[PDB]
């Protein structure tokens, strides 16, 4: 199924992923398409941010959805 | 009758502080909060540690001083292993952690719908994505406590907030799996706000990934945030919206830095760095922009702005 990925300009990009998929598949795919490495992705969805571990259907996660990609700022 | 009181950094911990500072200056939140615990049990969860801290802090003997919050920061390092560390971390996932755990306990209490958490926080997009082959609209309603929005060079968040509502059209490598069409077609994509929140949390995505460097920088563009918004809804037409509190990260750089928080109370403002409470000018607020030039050195930007209903 697709899925939809708002990255850190704006730009949306899709991604084609199963129910199954755990949170790190989804991070390993978007280092595919951004290269941005899976330890510095966080991803919020439905308010939440989305830990590793879990699956997509974990989070009712079906097609259309659009994951928020940010990162961080330490202190 | 009010209370400004510093607070003891445990470790790396103004990330936490920070936040705390800005969500209790959140009126509903710090009084949801202190209603718990008002009415709250024995048993310690990282919320009674919440709302024990805030209940110290609004009955302090004197107007001015510091609080150590040695409970709620012990709570938190046993309850998430993402924090269960002295290390710099970032206030977001600390305010959406956060956030979310004390939802989930509100929640499991009403088991013995939307908690107060939601009702404070929660908004609604609806996401349209339009296959341009069929012209069939498809729409998907869902769910924030914030929005994290992308920002360029000398804007304002007004502009940042309504780039993320913008219609985006997607081509080439972007293109949508249509169901009807069943096959990727070129699309337009919106995501509208449906339903604003009675406090709107906005998160400056202030962040560059370098694909040849193999890291990223921190983004201290100059992002200016106004006083008070106006903002729509999709189907109250309108609601304004007053800034109550700037959650600000220090440093040039996305690895270390330091955060501070300035909140308005009663019509001035205060800036809360751990320990140290000190009143600023309206006009100071306009440092943490970020930078105009030389814009890789070392800037004091807003990184999360706090912004209340007026109804
Ligand atoms: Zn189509």
């Amino acid at each position: 199924m697709q899925i939809f990925v708002k990255t850190l300009t704006g730009k949306t990009i899709t991604l084609e992923v199963e129910p199954s998929d755990t949170i790190e598949n989804v991070k390993a795919k978007i280092q595919d398409k951004e290269g941005i490495p899976p330890d510095q992705q966080r991803l919020i969805f439905a308010g939440k941010q989305l830990e590793d571990g879990r699956t997509l259907s974990d989070y009712n996660i079906q097609k259309e959805s659009t994951l928020h990609l940010v990162l961080r700022l330490r202190g | 009758n009010e209370h400004y009181f510093g607070l003891v950094n445990f470790g790396n911990t103004c990330y936490v502080n920070s936040v705390l500072q800005a969500l209790y200056f959140c009126r509903p939140f710090r009084e949801n909060v202190l209603a718990y615990k008002a009415q709250q049990k024995k048993k310690e969860n990282l919320l009674t540690c919440l709302a024990d801290l805030f209940h110290s802090i609004a009955t302090q003997k004197k107007k001015v001083g510091v609080i150590p919050p040695k409970k709620f920061i012990s709570r938190l390092r046993k309850e998430n292993d993402l924090f269960d560390n002295y290390m710099q971390q970032d206030a977001h996932e600390f305010l959406n952690y956060l956030l979310n755990t004390i939802a989930d306990i509100l929640q499991e209490e009403k088991k013995q719908e939307l908690t107060w958490v939601h009702e404070i926080f929660q908004g609604t997009l609806t996401n349209e994505t339009r296959c341009l082959n069929c012209e069939t609209v498809s729409s998907k309603d869902e769910d924030f406590l914030d929005l994290s929005v992308d920002v360029e060079q000398n804007t304002s968040i007004t502009h940042c907030l309504r780039d993320f509502s913008n219609t985006e059209t997607l081509c080439s490598e972007q293109k949508y799996y249509c169901e009807t069409c069943c096959s990727k077609q070129e699309a337009q994509k919106r995501m509208r706000v449906k339903k604003l929140p009675m406090i709107l949390a906005l998160h400056l995505k202030r962040f560059k990934y370098m694909e040849q460097l193999r890291r990223y920088t921190k983004l201290s563009y100059r992002v200016v945030f106004p006083l008070e918004l106006r903002l729509f809804n999709t189907s109250n037409l309108d609601r304004m919206y007053d800034l109550v509190a700037v959650v600000v990260h220090c440093g040039s750089g996305p690895n270390r830095g330091h955060y501070i928080t300035i909140v308005k109370s009663h019509g001035f403002w205060l800036l809360f760095d751990d320990d140290i409470v000190e009143k600023i000018d309206a006009q100071a607020i306009e440092e943490f922009y970020g930078l105009t030039s030389d814009i890789s050195k070392n800037s004091e930007s807003g990184y999360i702005l706090f912004y209340q209903s007026r109804e």
